[PDB]
């Protein structure tokens, strides 16, 4: 009967009290131990719960809802689902009051289209700005939102790359983002500062003989080695069903080497032909056909991934070649300068290949002290081109913070009062919960969450400017506007009601039965 | 705070506490004892122990990533890296209990403290550089701070010479592949020999000379094992054994006419990397040519390096590739087994270093102080700064963290001194293994620091204060910077940990 | 400015939780005993 | 065997340990605004909640001896101040923790760090000494200050809200026992139901028993007789007699003799001229109405410890051996009737011929505070007795520990040399006992105490923590003080019991018979 409601609650709030921590740029990480010890040390809670111990579907409903919710901004994700949880307490007590939950669905759903004209009303329009404007709005939104472990400190030098290389990537024709295009690496070693940016494609193995020249110099080309991508395998040809070869004298089974001896021969000659000199493949290489590979000067690499060949295509310009015979030199890459370099101390070396003019390709070098910094970066180093694209497709921008939220709140909360009947204390109880965003800046800031609602009420209300909110970095004013905390709105408002749609299923939970796995 | 973070200051600590005897040059080494396959090694540094030692601790397994980083970058004195951790591990079991303050703003303390420690690592560096002859002569002094960390430091003096004399040999090369150590039992410290050239620990043929002068000698990747290998997936098909037994015999002519393209080459020794049959390795006889096999993979890497060759597959052409020669190759027989002893080599592109000793445990421990030391002698070469250590180096940077904590007083001072404080233990743990009077020496040295005088340090030796640039201790701005960068970020991240996850084992 | 936090021991109320849902299995059970239109209970 | 030994290597850090793990659940306890704790026994499924660990540490079994000391020493604190006494053992579980500290930083001999706090605790003398205020010059001042020596030790109970009711209960009761320290003097009745505040100071007595058929419930004018003699079971002999007789003529005689036996009892009792009569026993049904004849009150079932209580408020005397009626004294009462006072009606007594002793009612809401009202009046007015005694005192609530540690500091000074650390290791674990204090009520221990510390340093005495609106507030002005006796005992004994636990290299367990 009713007894399970607060059974799929309690089993809510356990969860919403681990990650009440976690949110904010204040806040905490928890350590995520898989079956076999890995250690993964992370503030998002899609991770968290990525890999965890689960036995409610209610916490796997918050996985499904963070794919959708990650693919928007890629920020604050401990700020988004846990404003879902706190309202089950409020329906709780709905529940308490005699509110049937249909009812309880439907009211959250329609104060949360209230919430679409509300926050829209003072969004700034970027692009009426040029592209100066829009990449200092972009470079100063992150800092503050982006980095909520380690490196936020130093946040600012990845702040300024992350702003240079969706310029490269994006054309000035109108605006758009791809954010499959950028690779993303990370070393263990150095400092967390020394990150670099070069235009181009890198990648992460190296030579695969020791006496190849690590470096290579200008020629009459473009400068670059003419890079080409061979997809066939470096080898002899070798039928794929069984062969029997009859040999009837000597000179037959001694013929047998002759061919392959001119094989490598031929493969060696139609990229000197061409004026190819790097050319990397997929599959290995022979042992005799390295001798002649060397001695032509023309370095290259084995065991290539598919996934690597994809950046490199479009650093090149090329074409994808599945045989040798395809080999012309219209169908060369082209390329700058492509340096090797050896980074820790005996560490194996990566091949940088640089693109003078503006290309597609950028690849950040990435660097840091810790292996747990680095399984850390997979969520810290890339969130640019997820955010950018928000602000890309709609021009309207917003300032998040928690200032929204109480705004978007009394708002509802006067409207309200105007239906009357059983929305009332339906509505309220949406747009009283809407304020644990900024309370739980209360909690890691040290604020009182009572003088927390006094004083964005005193501001946002009579002025009306809705920026005022938390301020947890310890400063003289509590203006998002002043302190450059951004937001984009369609990327927020998503955030929003995906928030509301989770409601939607939970609220209407009764009966459980689940099978034998 | 309380059951979030319990076993991660205590548990990090009591791993730093076994530790704690191994730190400094009058420190001891720990014996690791596995309890598979019945091995056994003794090892100072805290990469292997910190390794093969279980964790209960997840916050333990991170301080061995951290431990990975300056094994590669430095590999020397790792062991103040972990502990320095676990002493501001400590100092947050107060603050952010007894003191209640939320430890991002403990973290913050040290954030700002991480800047004020850059800071003074930059301004108190010393520069050595441009003349390479005071440069190298101080090389050897130098060296000698990071050099012996272990029980071993009768070798320091002996070693010194060996050292400097290895780099001057490499002649700028950064490479740590192109040096040689060679492992050799019985003897002592003092009986290490260094020449120019390379020894081997395998040996010519049964009727090949004991010495050749003007000896020419070529490597190659192909296999001489027997026959053909030809391509996958043959066989022979014939009438009877007439034409069998002529397709086996005629083969070993057709190497003999790849060894005949061998011999117009002229050289006077061959290298190869897999095993050669009886027939071919007479064929090298005939010729006066020495044959060396059974190198896997670095065996003839090696080589290459020192006589400054290339591998040659084809053998055809007897013009280009290279062609390289040392001047006596004679096979001289070291201790038990009969070595490959080369001298004269056309450049100096390697060189090699003899290392022998009497205990299997300190060849393997002290190839890493050689290895580490080279790697010091490249820094110090790229990096034109250097500082002083011997605990001078900890209480300079306390005067520098006091003197911001001053500025930004509030509440963060707390943090901040205790940084400060942090850093003051360092030394009283450096100072614990040797068992003189911490009060008396610390007091003493951080007093003095205050007064203006920046050249006084520590002595474990004499039980004193005394000057670090006539003991010679100094250290590289690159040691020091990645240390200190590296252990203030290690525990930034365990200070980050506000609950415990614990997975159901497989 | 921030400063403030004061919390120390991160569960003040895992003493005080158990007790009350203790607490509320007595006290559900006089809400249906509550009244005239309460029940009647059997020991 | 079966014998587990440990060496210096383990005894040294389980006998830290030890008081450290037992000793975190009565930190929580000091002051007004210190906590409670709760345990839960395994027989009879009883608990225990109070701040005072006397009745906690007893009920609470350890297998660290550390604490056991501890526990023996609390006595002490219970024959001395008996509320708040906990302090004893956090300040030695501080200079255990401190001086782990210190043995693993200075790492000297732990004898010399004995040594350190044998001279850092002549230095804590000489500060109480000279802060100490004599106000018995002044008897008007000296009854005003007797209040405020009563709220600093009053406030342990969770009732401590009601001290202002509470204060005019031991205010009064001091100056009516005049010089009597014992608590059998001293009335104190339990009574369930009625108000927190309902609690009376009434000059009489309050008897818990009632009148048996025929007695008047009121009686005025009555002398009292307190009696040990045998009434309910007669004829209990004890002899070495045993009983013959020819024919059940006789055998009826003995049962008529037993009536002479009682007539005869009941004539020499009607010879003194008494309207009351109390016995020890129970009062057998014949003797009962011989009481109502003669107009005679019956009391009986009185106890030991409640036979004396009689006689020692009403200033009578236990009369035993009624054949010397004009040799002993009767008690004498104005006003004796029975009222009700809760479920159960009591017998009230008025008019006392002595005032040595006084009856304190207590009514209260729970069960459960009736023990802890107990425990808050175990030592309530033998603590204003010892003022009387000692009337030295000086300001109390977290400053006096700061006071100490300026003279500490100073004699650390004159010390120097390696002894200093140990000296100045007491100055900074002492100096804890009020950060833990603040850490009660939630406020701020950090710089609050570091004004505090620099306070005294600047030669305000009287400067203090105020615990209601935690800032700094002068003692003085808020009337906490505390008697030189008291805090004596607290602060020596803590650094005798602190200098034996260090002296553990050895934790031998026999095996369990």
């Amino acid at each position: 009967g009713l007894e399970a409601k607060k059974s799929h609650i309690l089993a809510a709030r356990s969860v919403a009290s681990i990650i009440k921590t976690s949110l904010g740029p204040r806040g905490l990480d928890k350590i995520l131990i898989s079956p076999d010890g890995e250690i993964t040390i992370t503030n998002d809670g899609a991770t968290i719960l990525s890999q965890m111990e689960l036995d409610n579907e209610i916490a796997k409903l918050l996985v499904q809802l963070s794919k959708s919710q990650d693919d928007e901004i890629g920020d604050g994700t401990t700020g988004v689902v846990v404003l879902a949880s706190a309202l089950l307490d409020q329906a709780l007590e709905l529940i308490q009051k005699g509110i049937h939950p249909i009812k309880i669905a439907n009211g959250f759903d329609e104060a949360a289209k209230l919430a679409i004209s509300k926050l829209e009303e003072t969004c700034d329009d970027i692009s009426a700005s040029n592209d100066e404007l829009f990449r200092d709005f972009l470079l100063r939104a992150a800092k503050t939102s982006l980095g909520s472990k380690i490196v936020s400190k130093d946040h600012d030098r990845f702040a300024e790359m992350a702003v240079e290389a969706v310029i490269n990537v994006m054309d000035k024709d109108r605006k758009d983002v791809d954010f499959d295009l950028i690779k993303m690496q990370g070393r263990v070693g150095g400092s967390i500062s020394d990150s670099k940016l070069i235009n181009g494609v890198i990648l992460d193995k190296d030579f695969s003989h020791p006496q190849m020249p690590k470096c290579v110099l200008p020629k009459e080309g473009s400068d670059g080695v003419k890079l080409a991508i061979l997809t066939c395998p470096f080898e002899p040809p070798k039928p794929k069903t069984k062969h029997k070869l009859d040999i009837s004298s000597v000179e037959e089974y001694q013929k047998l080497q002759t061919y392959e001896q001119d094989k490598f021969k031929e493969m060696i000659d139609d990229v000197k032909k061409a004026g190819a000199d790097v050319v990397i493949c997929q599959w290995g290489f022979d042992d005799e056909a390295n001798h002649l590979l060397l001695q032509n000067d023309l370095p290259a690499v084995r065991w290539v991934g598919g996934q690597e060949l994809e950046h490199i295509a479009i650093s090149t310009n090329g074409r994808i070649v599945p045989r040798f015979q395809d080999l012309s030199k219209d169908k060369l890459g082209t390329c700058s300068r492509i340096y090797e370099q050896e980074f820790g101390t005996t560490k194996d070396r990566m091949l940088i290949i640089e693109q003078s003019k503006e290309t597609k390709t950028v690849t950040c070098f990435v660097r840091g002290s810790n292996k747990m910094i680095v399984d850390e970066a997979e969520r810290a180093l890339h969130d640019s081109l997820c955010v950018v694209r928000n602000l890309v497709k709609d021009s309207r921008v917003v300032y998040g913070g928690g200032a929204a939220e109480v705004t978007m709140s009394l708002a509802v909360s006067e409207e309200a009062d105007k239906q009357r009947g059983i929305d009332q204390y339906a509505f309220r109880g949406f747009a009283q919960a809407l304020d644990t965003i900024p309370m739980t800046l209360a909690e890691n800031s040290g604020l009182d969450p009572i003088g927390t609602l006094s004083t964005l009420k005193s501001k946002q209300l009579k002025e009306k400017i809705s920026n005022i909110g938390v301020d947890c970095l310890g400063y003289g004013s509590n203006d998002m506007k002043e302190l450059f905390v951004v937001d984009p709105f369609i990327g927020k408002k998503q955030q929003i009601l995906l928030a509301t749609q989770l409601c939607r299923m939970i609220l209407k939970i009764d009966n459980v039965i689940i099978s034998g796995k | 705070a309380e059951n979030a973070r319990l076993s991660a200051f205590v548990g990090a600590i009591a791993v730093g506490d076994l530790v704690k005897s191994t730190l400094g040059p009058k420190g001891m080494d720990k014996l690791l004892q596995s309890a598979s396959s019945n091995t056994c090694m003794v090892t100072n540094d805290g990469a292997t122990i910190l390794k093969s030692i279980p964790l209960d601790n997840p916050a333990a397994k991170v301080l061995v990533n951290i431990s990975k980083v300056q094994d590669d970058e430095v590999g020397d004195g790792t062991t103040s890296v972990t502990v320095l951790s676990a002493e501001l591990l400590r100092e947050a079991e107060k603050l952010i209990d007894q003191s209640k303050i939320h430890p991002q703003t403990i973290i913050e303390g040290y954030r700002l403290a991480s800047a004020a420690a850059l800071d003074a690592l930059t301004k108190a560096a010393v520069d050595n550089s441009h003349d390479k002859t005071m440069f190298r002569e101080d090389l050897i002094h130098i060296a000698k701070t990071t050099l012996s960390s272990k029980i071993l430091s009768q070798d320091k003096d002996h070693f010194a010479e060996l050292a400097t004399n290895a780099i001057l040999r490499l002649k700028g090369s950064t490479n740590l592949e192109h040096i040689q150590i060679i492992k050799i039992l019985g003897g002592k410290l003092s009986d290490s020999f260094l020449d120019e050239g390379f020894i081997l620990a395998k040996k010519f043929g049964n009727n090949q000379p004991k010495r050749i002068e003007n000896a020419k000698i070529l490597i190659a990747n192909t296999t001489l094992d027997t026959d053909k290998v030809k391509i996958f997936g043959t066989k022979f098909k014939v009438d009877s054994t007439a034409k069998l037994a002529q397709l086996e015999k005629a083969e070993r002519e057709k190497m003999k006419n790849k060894i005949a393209k061998i011999s117009k080459f002229g050289i006077n020794t061959f290298i190869n990397r897999q095993l050669i049959y009886d027939y071919p390795e007479q064929l090298f006889t005939d010729l006066g040519i020495n044959s060396i096999e059974h190198a896997d993979f670095e065996g003839v890497e090696r080589l290459a390096l020192v006589t400054g060759g290339e591998v040659v597959s084809t053998f055809d052409e007897p013009s280009k590739c290279k062609l390289g020669e040392c001047d006596v190759i004679e096979e001289i027989m070291l201790g038990e087994q009969p070595f490959l002893k080369f001298s004269g080599c056309k450049a100096g592109e390697a060189c090699t270093i003899v290392l022998r000793g009497a205990t299997d445990q300190t060849l393997d421990e002290a190839e890493r102080s050689l290895h580490d030391a080279l790697s010091v002698l490249s820094q110090t070469t790229k990096e034109t700064r250097t500082v002083l250590g011997g605990g001078c180096a900890e209480m300079v940077m306390s005067k520098a963290v006091d003197t911001e904590a001053q500025n930004i007083d509030g509440k963060k001072s707390l943090a901040v001194e205790a940084f400060a404080r942090a850093l003051r233990q360092l030394p009283t743990i450096l100072a614990d293994n040797a068992g003189f009077d911490s009060s008396e020496l610390v007091s003493k040295l951080r007093s003095s620091i205050y007064n203006g005088i920046s050249t006084s340090g520590l002595d474990l030796n004499n039980g004193t204060i005394a000057d670090m640039r006539q003991l010679g201790i100094v250290e590289s701005y690159k040691l020091k910077r990645a240390v200190v960068s590296s252990a203030s970020e290690a525990a930034e991240v365990l200070l980050r940990v506000d609950n415990i996850i614990r997975a159901r084992p497989r | 400015p921030s400063n403030a936090t004061f919390k120390n021991k991160e569960k003040p109320q895992e003493v005080r939780k158990a007790n009350i849902i203790a607490a509320r299995s007595v006290a559900d059970a006089i809400r249906t005993s509550l009244g005239p239109k309460g029940m009647d209970k059997m020991i």
